[PDB]
């Protein structure tokens, strides 16, 4: 002939979608969990580290969190080995733009490179589709903070906050109550994302190496990146843990209180 | 299914592909030509079998030429034949006016061996299902002869037959004299062998074809046809009548 | 065809949403003669088991540790004809690319090289990609060193690290006993038993070859010297 | 499977098809009379909150050829931008006239290109499902012809292509004469026309057109139609 | 897995195709070996034919790869004949380009980077072939090289071809104790010696083919029947 | 095997009607049976 | 089975050998119209059936003006004989622009052959089921060849295409002898009675079917279209 080699893959069916997009979607479900909360001051981000062993190092904070630019960060989501060519593409375009507009590129306009690629694949090209999702956070000088989310099937969303990685359901529910619509701050934050991560982790014990967490805030430049250092991170676990006892402590009181059982 | 005759580009667990294996049957299928290589030149022969009386033949034969000094007899498909030949007088043709010689058939040899080798290695293109013997006289080396096979393996010969008869005929040629007289000779000698062969492949007539190379041609290639082949036919029908 | 045959890969998304080719590599990297490496801070040791099986040889012909520059140095566990390639591509590369600039190599740089090779085999077909894993090592001033490369595309850093037969046990056993300050010979000493812990057929300065980098870079060992610490503690 | 295989019946596989995509089309009719070549089509409805208005499938190529398509329409619609442009170019080159003829062929040429095989260049992997009945007059006067899916021409006097053919052709024939006045055609084809429908005669999913040498290539208006209908 | 039409990783750890190649890699009953010395490096193989309608002046399986290279193929006909075309260009092309001689060495690690790269390709197969490379080298001495079609590739003390190597490796180990005892001429007595009692043919003078690569000298040479016979003599009066 | 060759050629022989051999016959023979053979 | 298997692999070779698709090339050259090819050897005629798919047509050509001293008839499907056509017209011009001489019709049919044939020899393309009656005059007399989808040349004194060939062949076995090296009209009249022997026979001969061109000496390419027929019938 000069082709039957195939396998007859990449294409439609009476599924009325594609067999291999759907199969990518539970492969980011794996891999753990990060967390945006986007607050009226600054952004939080969190994202729970994998596998450490003592004969293992850190090279870097970054090991979750990339700089795509000074101004924009992302976590990735998704096998490393695909995630390092596509992160390079997405450097590079915003330096194009730089190059010509003078100035930065704006978020939207980075997030809407990502699709397009994708989408050349789905629709004919011989190269096997991928899955990467990136949560985004960001900033602008006429727009404020962004927070900005991707998937792989061509759906991108912004939020004032969302959690993807393991457990995505319920952790988007409790995230959705302890939130109030604006009237957020760092601080109220800070203990948010704990709260939440806990809950999603397994192992009881939580620890400031199991944690990466980043705010990007502004005063200077264009903003000032913060990289959350081991002791502070920690400080913050044990002050919101003595909190979470010390609401328990409220409620067996108030148990008492209404007659014991 | 095997999972071998969709590949001609891969392994098996017999190393070639059947695929090969087959093009070597196809040859053996086909109608009979021998080859006589003398000490004074070489002598090619072939049986054509005659089918009806409408046709005739004027541009298909069975005996190629090869440049101008070269001969040419092939066993197998014509028109595949044809379309290797075309290409090898051409390129023995560029090499005859860059190199300013006149081209060796040893070296003649050695491209078409390699064109078929590469065909082997890939699933692009099919192979040859032909076998082709070619050789002449040289001037100062000889005379060669030699036959290259579809299954990629050449060689330099006394003798060389194929065709349906191939193990009779080499059998009677094994009898013969490595001399063998003199060219003329043979002519005749050649022309008792087919016509003896024919017995054996008798279900309908055949025309015999003769030609030459010789030190009366001074080593240029010309066909036997004339008085010449029919004496030498006259000869074979006074012996026997097989 | 010359341009025909296979544009998608023959890994696949499985409904698994594992990689069945990827799977097999692990145990390509499996079959692999006994690897190990220590990380001595101020120097690196590498070593290595050449099985031996034929008894007719010369020299100490091909190795197994190659210098890809005078700084940095790869040795594997995998398949060997895909290791003599994957150095000399690598190895065209470094040189190229720092000679364009005179500053001397960083060697993240180099692992995201070999990394890009590999992936691209995997998002193309016709080619499979390379079934090696490697460690990458180096020296260079202050700078953490010891890396290791997989066929999967992915690298990380290590103390300490083992490879081929029985790998699992081996790291089991590293992990134990390699703790806090030691020095190059006692790292080189360490290494030898570890080796010897995951198999032993016999150890000759033959079956041996250790490799260092520590005073400027990568040195090859005499083989009088490993030869002197096989005595030093046997 | 290959799509790119003779077939071992030798006869190929997708052209065959073809034929079958057609029978659920319209239908449309021609009738050439010894002065004048009549087309008329069905364009037809459905819901009452759709503009037929907008459709049509009988189109001039120019003033002077002119064709009906019938099939996969969408197919058509690439079908007619080559040709139309084509028969253009001659009058840049030479400022002359084509043949309707002349015209039908070098769309021919171009229905062959399905594969990606070396029997055919490849652009597509398959070829147009539609068969077009092209009118024109010229100095070999009116004529029609039939162009035929399996990328050929047949010349004609009379036909009827569409779901209803079978039967159409047969009735075509007592109707049909080597001499019979244009008029009277209109009114014979309308008759044809009128049997094959379920849904309503209104002029408003029918159409005619017709050439004649006195006024050019004329679609006919509905002021018109509407007339015909009152003969009948 | 699916060898069909494909070539791919498995657990097999080998392939089925790779194996394939090892077994059948003679399709007649030749056998050859080699054997190294510092007086010589000597490839010993066989003449056979199945008739005599066919010439022997021209048949051969030692290859005059250049001056100082030689090469004997242990392959199928047509995969050692390509082979050789190749090499003979990139040998060349090596000299033009270097302008120094190329090493045995060289010429087997840069022909052993074409083998693999066909090995990953699923649109073509690896020749087959086994290449013993020998020569007389100027920087180490005398070099004895086998290539194998995997990719693989190392230098031995001696080594044997033909489908009863392990046979030949038997006798090669008992003899290679002591090697550099042998002067030019008994390095190839013993080199007869060894394929004869494989083989189990007390040879003749038409159905050996010494090649011998000689210290001292850039030749590689196909010995004459004076020199053959005179060796096969030898081996009688220790009888 | 070789013992069936032998034979072979005897059968060629009483079709000839000699008990006298030629070396044809055991040339034939030899290859008729390889054919036939796996 | 494998049927689909050896329409897959245009690279087919079976344990027999056979090429399946030279095979269906052959069914799709019986498919076709009649038509016959005679020649004397000093004039060549060729009769050939024309025919029309039903009442209210009229029939399509199967000869076509190649050249004004050479010719054919088609005998199969009428989409890729045009294509043919155009290459060979092509052919004879650069040969009368370059060299200015009309080339033996046998040195170009041989020509056409190798580049199709060399397309079966690899992957893609499909038979072109299309057979070929092709006369020409040339330097040493007309010349009559067929040419076949098989890339099959011969070059035959007179041949046939269209079911029942057999038929015809027979008789022009027969009456071979007759045809000499003259006379215009006793060939006609074979060909019209040969041409009764490859129809069924139950369909009666027709002016408006039959169509009849001639080359010969002092010819050129000329056709005899319908009626045109009648007087030399």
């Amino acid at each position: 002939m000069s082709r039957r080699y195939d396998s007859r893959t990449t294409i439609f069916s009476p599924e009325g979608r594609l067999y291999q997009v759907e199969y990518a979607m539970e492969a980011i479900g794996h891999a753990g969990t990060c967390l945006g909360i986007l607050a009226n001051d600054g952004v939080l981000l969190a994202a729970e580290r994998r596998n450490i062993h003592k004969l293992l190092d850190e090279v870097f904070f970054s090991e979750k969190i990339y700089k795509l630019n000074e101004d924009m960060a992302c976590s990735v989501a998704g096998i490393t080995s695909d995630a390092n060519v596509l992160t390079n593409e997405l450097r590079l375009i915003a330096q194009r733009y730089l190059l010509q507009y003078q100035e930065p590129i704006p978020c939207e306009q980075l997030v809407t490179a990502l699709c397009d690629i994708k989408q050349a694949y789905t629709q004919f090209g011989g190269k096997r589709p991928f899955g990467v999702s990136l949560l985004y956070i960001g900033w602008d000088k006429h727009y404020g903070f962004q927070l900005y989310q991707s998937d792989p099937s061509g759906n991108y969303g912004g939020w004032k906050a969302t959690c993807i990685g393991n457990n995505s359901a319920a952790a988007v529910s409790m995230l959705k109550q302890d939130y109030k619509e604006g009237e957020m701050t760092l601080k109220s934050a800070l203990a948010l994302a704990i709260k939440v991560l806990n809950k999603t982790m397994d192992v009881s014990k939580l620890s400031a190496e199991k944690v990466e967490i980043a705010t990007l805030t502004r005063e200077n430049g264009k903003t000032v990146i913060r990289v959350l250092k081991q002791k502070e991170v920690e400080q913050l676990i044990k002050k919101h843990e003595e909190e979470e006892a010390k609401a328990e402590r409220e409620k067996k009181e108030k148990e008492q209180k209404e007659k014991d059982k | 299914g095997t999972g071998y005759d969709l590949s001609a580009s891969t392994f098996s667990p017999d190393g070639r592909v059947f695929q090969v294996e087959y093009a070597m049957k196809a040859v053996e299928n086909s109608s009979t030509a021998i080859g006589i290589r003398c000490k004074d030149g070489v002598v090619f022969g072939v049986e054509k079998l005659v089918l009806s009386k409408l046709y005739e033949e004027g541009s298909n034969k069975r005996l190629f030429n090869v440049d101008r000094h070269v001969g040419m007899a092939v066993a197998g498909l014509l028109a595949d034949a044809r379309s290797l030949a075309d290409i090898a007088r051409e390129e023995a043709s560029n090499f005859r006016s860059n190199f300013g010689y006149n081209i060796p058939l040893k070296h003649l040899a050695d491209r078409v061996a390699m064109y078929v080798h590469a065909y082997t290695l890939y699933s692009a293109v099919r192979p040859f299902g032909c076998s082709f013997m070619l050789g002449s006289y040289s001037v100062n080396d000889g005379a060669q002869l030699y036959m290259i096979d579809p299954s990629g393996v050449s060689y330099g010969y006394w003798g060389c037959a194929i065709g349906k008869a191939r193990q009779a005929a080499k059998t009677e040629i094994e009898k013969l004299q490595m001399k063998e007289m003199t060219c003329r000779d043979i002519v005749k000698e050649v022309a008792k062998i087919i016509y003896i062969v024919h017995d054996e492949v008798k279900d309908k007539a055949f025309e015999l074809e003769l030609s030459w190379v010789g030190e009366l041609t001074n080593g240029r290639h010309e066909i036997v046809p004339k008085d010449i082949r029919e004496e030498a036919e006259k000869y074979a029908k006074e012996s026997l009548k097989e | 065809m010359a341009e025909r045959g296979y544009s998608f890969s023959l890994t696949t998304f499985s409904p698994s949403g594992k990689l069945v080719q990827i799977e097999y590599a692990l145990a390509a990297v499996a079959g692999g003669a006994p690897s190990v490496g220590i990380k001595a801070a101020n120097g690196v040791v590498l070593a290595t088991e050449k099985k031996q099986k034929s008894i007719l040889y010369d020299e100490r012909s091909v190795h197994k540790v190659e210098p890809i520059t005078k700084h940095i140095g790869l040795v594997y566990s995998g398949m060997g004809p895909d290791y003599r390639v994957l150095v000399h591509r690598a190895r065209k590369l470094a040189q190229q690319y720092y000679l364009v600039y005179q500053e001397p190599i960083p060697t993240a740089q180099l692992v995201q090289r070999v990394a890009s090779v590999m992936q691209e085999y995997t998002q193309s077909g016709g080619v499979r990609p390379f079934g090696v894993s490697l460690l990458i090592c180096g020296w260079n001033e202050g700078r953490p060193y010891l890396f290791q490369s997989d066929p999967s595309g992915a690298y990380f850093a290590w103390k300490a690290t083992a490879m081929g037969k029985n790998y699992v046990n081996g790291k089991t056993f590293l992990e134990k006993r390699y703790n806090e300050d030691l020095e190059l010979e006692d790292a080189i000493h360490t290494a030898i038993l570890t080796l010897k812990e995951s198999f032993e057929g016999q150890m000759t300065e033959d079956n041996i070859e250790v490799g260092i980098c520590n005073e400027a870079g990568f040195r090859r060992l005499t083989p009088t010297e490993v030869k002197d610490y096989l005595a030093a503690i046997a | 499977r290959g799509v790119n295989t003779f077939s071992p019946e030798g006869r190929l596989f997708q052209v065959e098809y073809a034929i079958e995509a057609i029978k659920l089309g319209s239908t449309a009719i021609g009738i050439q009379t010894s002065e004048g070549v009549c087309l008329a089509v069905e364009k037809r409805i459905t819901s009452p909150l759709m503009e037929p208005s907008s459709i049509e499938k009988i189109v001039e190529i120019d003033a002077h050829i002119g064709c009906a398509m019938s099939g996969l329409i969408a197919d058509a619609k690439t079908l007619i931008d080559k040709a139309r442009v084509e028969t253009q170019n001659h009058w840049f080159t030479y400022n002359e006239t084509m043949t309707v003829e002349s015209v039908t062929q070098a769309v021919s040429n171009l229905a062959l290109q399905f594969g990606e095989e070396d029997a055919d260049p490849g652009a597509m992997s398959r070829p147009f499902g539609v068969a077009l009945l092209f009118g024109g007059v010229d100095e070999k006067g009116p004529q029609l012809f039939h162009m035929d899916p399996s990328g050929t021409f047949v010349q004609c006097d009379a036909r009827a292509i569409g779901s209803a053919s079978e039967g159409a052709q047969s009735s075509l024939q007592e109707v049909y004469h080597k001499s019979m006045t244009l008029k009277e055609a209109i009114k014979s084809s309308l008759i044809i026309l009128k049997q094959v429908m379920e849904e309503k005669l209104n002029a408003t999913n029918i159409e005619l057109a017709t050439v004649q040498p006195g006024q050019n290539f004329h679609m006919f208006t509905k002021e018109e139609l509407e007339e015909v209908i009152k003969d009948i | 897995g699916f060898d069909r039409h494909i070539t791919i990783f498995s657990p097999e750890g080998r392939l089925y195709q790779v194996e394939y190649a090892f077994k059948a890699i003679n399709q007649g009953g030749l056998t050859s070996v080699a054997v190294r010395g510092k007086d010589c490096a000597v490839i010993v193989t066989q003449k056979k034919v199945p008739d005599k309608l066919l010439d022997s002046s021209t048949v051969t399986h030692l290859f005059k790869i250049t001056e100082n290279i030689g090469c004997v193929m242990t392959g199928m006909t047509a995969d050692s004949r390509s082979q050789v075309q190749r090499a003979r260009y990139e040998a060349a092309n090596w000299k033009y380009k270097y302008g120094y001689e190329i090493p045995v060495d060289m010429l087997c690690k840069r022909i052993a980077d074409i083998s693999q790269v066909y090995t990953q390709n699923a649109e073509m197969r690896p020749l087959g072939c086994c290449m013993i490379l020998i020569g007389i080298d100027e920087e180490q001495g005398p070099q004895v090289y086998k290539c194998d079609p995997a990719g693989y590739y190392c230098g031995f003390k001696a080594t044997a071809a033909g489908v009863k190597q392990t046979e030949s490796t038997s006798f090669l180990e008992k003899k290679v104790k002591k090697k550099f005892d042998w002067t030019f001429e008994q390095t190839v007595e013993t080199a007869i010696t060894c394929l004869s009692t494989v083989l189990s043919i007390d040879f003749k003078p038409s159905e050996i083919e010494v090649g011998v690569v000689t210290v001292e000298n850039p030749k590689f040479r196909i010995l004459t029947e004076a020199e053959i016979d005179a060796h096969l003599v030898a081996l009688a009066e220790r009888d | 095997d070789l013992r069936n060759v032998c034979t072979e050629a005897g059968m060629f022989a009483i079709r000839a009607d000699h008990d006298f051999v030629v070396q044809e016959d055991f040339m034939k023979a030899v290859r008729k049976v390889a054919d036939s053979k796996k | 089975m494998f049927r689909n298997q050896y329409d897959n692999d245009v690279t087919v070779w079976s344990p027999q050998g056979r090429i399946h698709q030279i095979e269906y090339a052959m069914e799709a050259v019986k498919q076709g119209s009649a038509t016959v090819g005679l020649k004397s050897k000093t004039h060549a005629v060729l009769v050939a059936l024309k025919r029309a798919q039903s009442e209210l047509a009229a029939h399509q050509k199967k000869i076509l003006h190649v050249d004004n001293h050479i010719g054919i008839s088609i005998a199969g499907l009428t989409a890729d004989a045009r294509l043919l056509c155009n290459f060979m017209r092509q052919e004879c011009l650069d040969s009368r622009f370059v060299f200015d001489r009309p080339l033996p019709v046998s040195r170009l049919v041989s020509l056409i052959g190798s580049k199709t044939q060399i397309p079966t020899q690899r992957y893609g393309r499909r038979p072109y089921g299309v057979g070929l009656l092709i006369a020409g005059y040339d330097d040493m007399g007309p010349h009559i060849f067929q040419t076949c989808p098989s890339a099959n040349y011969f070059d035959c004194r007179a041949m046939s295409i269209g079911a029942r060939s057999q038929s015809a062949r027979t008789y022009l076995e027969r009456h071979m002898s007759e045809f000499m090296e003259c006379n215009l009209n006793e060939l006609v009249k074979h060909g019209l009675r040969a041409l009764r022997e490859t129809l069924p026979a139950e369909q009666d001969l027709t002016t408006k079917n039959v169509s009849i061109g001639i080359v010969g000496k002092d010819l050129e390419f000329t056709i005899y279209d319908d009626d045109d027929v009648s007087p030399f019938l």
